[PDB]
């Protein structure tokens, strides 16, 4: 019954100085699902079908491995054998062999590339055993996630609290809470371009009562839609956003 | 990322069997004008698309020039290679 | 150097009597082309990719199968042993093993399919080792194919010299060559609707010169297409049928 | 048009693939016509819903082998098992049903 | 506006410069982009709010020096450190992520 157990291992393969008469087959299939710990991190199992049609005669280790591909640039391997001699083209008790592995970090909005063949490879000039999958990470726009600190920072559960009114023809006002997370709050109201701009200063209060801004307006502002943009000194530019409405008092 | 950009790009494979990493990936945006703003789906074109590149390391192999006769052999041989990374918007060059 | 040798031999394979602790691999891939005999044939170089993957240490036959659905539905195909053992998993001089037979008979108007798999074959449960590779041969209106014997008997190559006129608005005439191959032929014209139909009886003449017919006509004719089919006792109704053009011939 | 007859039939079927590891042949290639209605003879490509398409059958001697019934022991073995297997030929579209 | 693209994009970036005694090489440059948000495609002057820029790295290899580990005696000596550098390149105009 044999196993696999692996480790980290990314260069220069010491099979590549080597060039041996016979190789292995490819692999029938690969997926790899997505899973969540218990608290809180993400780790990653990889699936594949190892090959049936008797390809199996020869054959050590696999090495699969991905660049992981954000604003930053990410890349490791891992190299691992199977532990027992194959003899049998399925389970002895039934359906092709399976393996799986964990262990595999996951970030935010991180695309990877997954991809995997047998070791050792063949020489120079024959067909290539590429074999990939491509996949999709969330974002922090998915109710189940917010309680990442990296996210909570962005004020990922802050409720702004906005309400804004129009005061008369030319002026509206905007009532929310204030927040010890931030300092600056600026506003855009955009019915089909800019109709109006403020800026807000305020460091921070220990009573946090609602605000109120005046805010002047061009033409008829019925039915704009109001938004805010948070300012902290960590998301800096890239902060979350929310919803206002408009009424009229 | 590439979902949010102003000129948004994809990734292409591009497979073989002498280069490190196995993978490398030459971004193409699809975009010849930068997209709006207000809709994200008209096409604004007051804007135009130009790749940014760099230069990286990667790996090759060749075997032995030295006529050994042991064995086929491997050399660790460097040349540099162009990858892009991402595509900009760009004011236009006019003349008149 | 292992060579290939195919003799025709259709049925229940003895291999399959017998599960075998090791199997034999895929096929890369199975190309086919059509070519054409010197003198008057049709007929087919299939050719496959066999395997690098150490599956050479053990195969001895790979079966190929071709089958068409026409008229008829025929399946009649060759095994093709090979002569040599294998200790390498390319020749001396290199690349990738290339094969090729010749010898299946190729016919018309029909859509045949080929199959793929090796001798000896898979046990129970277990993976389906099979790749398609589809195709499809031509016809009798080529001129390459205008001298296939039975689609001449067909009147592959004859000329109609159809001349076709408007005698009035009631009546429209019709000229054309007629030959002792045919002795009944058919007449109908359509420009929107069936605006005329006719069939013409005629056996054959000795001197045989143009020909002439009468046929009326419901309303304008100008612009129609005139048609014409023969009725040759071999190809049935699956006679083939010659375009037509009318004109206007003046009172003046 | 010209071609094998499944590009000059009123309703032409496709030829669908089938696989088993124990069956003669290997495949049987099924028709699956998607015309549902007699299409114009005028063009070859319009839409002409004034008639119904329907498949047509036969019953096919094919060979299937399950593993041998006494316990020689000796191999896996297999039997010569004789079972007729449905398949599709080719569609024909027919004049509807009338009701009133 | 015109030039190395560097004035013409909708998201300018200027450089500040990085010293040091020894790396190679001795320049490296950071993008410090210097608007808040992307200008006006329209005018070229005026202020539009509703973009964002942000920086894009990547890692190119440079060298570093610290003395021999040995104490050989014979001078302080010095090595090929060889690890990698974080910079950026451009700042993009990208679409804000909004929760509502």
């Amino acid at each position: 019954e044999p196993t696999v157990q692996c480790g980290s291992e990314t260069g220069p393969s010491p099979e590549w100085m080597l060039q041996h008469d016979l190789i292995p087959g490819d692999l029938r299939d690969l997926r790899v699902e997505p899973v969540t710990t218990s608290v809180y991190s993400i780790l990653m199992n990889v699936s594949w079908v190892l090959r049936a049609d008797a390809s199996i005669r020869l054959l050590k280790a696999t090495k699969i491995c991905v660049t992981g591909k954000s604003n930053f640039q990410s890349y490791s391997c891992v190299r691992c054998n199977y532990t027992e001699a194959f003899q049998t083209q399925t389970r002895p008790s039934g359906g092709k062999w399976t393996f799986s592995y964990i262990g595999f970090p996951v970030e935010l909005n991180t695309v990877y590339f997954i991809g995997a063949h047998n070791i050792p490879n063949a020489n120079m000039n024959e067909d290539g055993p590429s074999m990939s999958v491509n996949f999709t990470s969330p974002g922090c726009l998915d109710h189940i996630m917010k309680y990442k600190k990296k996210c909570v920072k962005a004020g990922s559960l802050w409720d702004p609290n906005i309400t804004a009114c129009k005061k008369n023809e030319e002026t509206v006002e905007v009532n929310f809470t204030t927040t010890p997370l931030g300092n600056r709050y600026m506003a855009l109201i955009q019915h089909s371009t800019i109709i109006g701009f403020s800026q807000v200063f305020e460091p921070h209060q220990k009573k946090q009562t609602r605000a109120s801004v005046v805010i002047p307006v061009t033409g008829d502002s019925e039915g704009a839609t109001v938004q805010l943009t948070p300012y902290f000194p960590t998301c800096g530019s890239d902060c979350i956003r929310h919803k206002g409405t408009v009424v009229l008092c | 990322l590439n979902s949010r950009a102003i000129s948004p790009w994809r990734y292409e494979l591009d497979r073989d069997l002498n280069r490190l990493p196995q993978d490398l990936y030459h971004a193409r945006c699809l975009c010849p004008h930068c997209v709006s703003l207000q809709t994200g789906s008209h096409m604004d074109p007051r804007g135009n698309s130009e790749l940014l590149y760099h230069n990286q390391t990667v790996f090759y192999r060749r075997p032995c020039h030295g006529e050994k006769g042991t064995h086929k052999g491997y050399c660790l041989e460097r040349r540099l290679y162009r990858v892009s990374l991402a595509c900009v918007c760009v004011r236009p060059r006019v003349m008149g």
